[PDB]
Parts: C-alpha cells; structure tokens; sequence
C-alpha cells in the first residue's frame, strides 16, 4: 500500500508489433513447447 | 453440442480445425468431470524458438527447376538447405527429397544450387 | 497483416515471416494442387 | 461463434470443409470491419 491510485487509460491492443517481409527469407522455428490450456464449457443446467 | 463435437474430434481424434483445440496445432486433449459442465485439458504445440533463414521456393541443378517434396528452401549462408515447415532441421537437398517441374526461366526468385546425386557414388565406386 | 507476411503461423503462436509467394505454395498444397501449378502461372494468378 | 470460427479456421489457417469458405477448394480469406458485422472475402479455387 503506497499513494495508489485509480487509473484510466486508452487501453493498449498490445504490444504492437511488426514483420520483417521480404521476397527472400523465412523463419523457421528452432525449438518448440508442449503447452497445456484449459477450455470450460457448461454441459448442463439444474434439472429444476 | 460444441463439447460433444470437441469430445467427439478433439478427444477421439486429433482436430485439424485451427483455435478449435486451443491456440496452436493440436495434439489432443483429455476431458474432465465439473459440476454441470465439462473441462477439457488441451495438449497444444506451440514453436518456442526460431532463427531467420533466406529462402526462394526452388533451385536450378542443370538449369531445370526444382521444388521441395516437403519443406521449404533455406541457407545457413554457405549452404542451401531444405526443411519442414514447424520445426528447423536442415537437409542435403538430393532428388530424393526434389521433384522436378519446369526451367529456370518461369520461376521468381529461383537460385543456382547444387543438387546431390546418391546414384552416382554407387556406380563409380 | 500476419495472414499476409506470416502465413497461418500467427494464429499457433509467433508469427514467422513468409514471403507471400510461398504461402500460396502452401495453401495450393491445402487443396491437392502441388506448388508447381502457383510459380508456373504466378503473374496471371496475382493478375486474377 | 460461427463468424469466430470462420476467422478462427479460415482467416488463420486454411480450411478443408467444403462449402465453409465458400464455393470451392479454399485458399483463404481476408476479414474487413463492418458496422455490427464482420465482411470476408473468402478467395476460392473452382475449376475453369
């Protein structure tokens, strides 16, 4: 707990970014991950 | 009906639908109870890290025109190589690998290259 | 603009530079149509 | 959840279904804004 504030702000789409295009260059990923998500999805309702 | 078509091509099968199975090619997925509703844990591959390459989508041998089989064309600087798609392993670009379509007139963006013959080692030796 | 320069790739994860020319390549290679029909007829396809 | 999964699957990769992209084997499609909507321009393949 400091002088904290409340804060408005145009909100950020993200880092903004770019893409090196070229006629002639690729790129090619070296290396890779195994990634686990969680997806949730409601099946049912109460039976009421 | 959506978690019974990603129970029915997520869970039984590996979808090919992109953003169906989570952000990234899908491996598969393992579903889970939950109170009223279902949860799936995605197995998703996702490439961590990559290195620039300078392509051009085929190479002249004899003045004829090659294109990959599988992969794509690409140079360490010295040398011209051809890869997979997702994950980077060089290959000495042999016919084995190339496919023959065309001269070297038509191509946009086609490089000089050699192409490495398996046959003729045999026979000279 | 990742669907341009970076082929499908963008969606997956970080999005790799592609010259477009390739990526036809490869979405020809979706249908069954190998590389070869795209470079073969490359301007008239751009033209179309 | 049905223009999503055109972005989703169209836009961001290329689709196999028949009749999802459009009228023909599917290259790829190109989203543009629209008031409350969303306008794609799905180029497809057909035999001439």
């Amino acid at each position: 707990v400091a002088s904290q504030s409340i804060i408005a702000y145009t909100m950020s789409l993200g880092a903004e970014n770019s893409v090196a295009y070229s006629n002639n260059s690729i790129a090619i990923p070296t290396n890779f991950t195994i990634s686990v998500t969680t997806e949730i999805l409601p099946v049912s309702m109460t039976k009421t | 009906n959506l978690a019974a078509t990603k129970m029915s091509e997520c869970v039984l099968g590996q979808s090919k639908r992109v953003d169906f199975c989570g952000k990234g090619y899908h491996l598969m997925s393992f579903p889970q109870s939950a109170p009223h509703g279902v949860v799936f844990l995605h197995v998703t591959y996702v490439p961590a890290q990559e290195k620039n390459f300078t392509t051009a989508p085929a190479i002249c041998h004899d003045g004829k025109a090659h294109f990959p089989r599988e992969g794509v064309f690409v140079s360490n600087g010295t040398h011209w190589f051809v890869t997979q798609r997702n994950f980077y392993e060089p290959q000495i670009i042999t016919t084995d690998n190339t496919f023959v379509s065309g001269n070297c007139d038509v191509v946009i963006g086609i490089v000089n290259n050699t192409v490495y013959d398996p046959l003729q080692p045999e026979l000279d030796s | 603009a990742g669907t341009i320069t970076s082929g499908w790739t963008f969606g997956a994860g970080a999005a790799l530079q592609i010259p477009f020319a390739m990526q036809m390549a490869y979405r020809f290679n979706g249908i069954g149509v190998t590389q070869n029909v795209l470079y073969e007829n490359q301007k008239l396809i751009a033209n179309q």
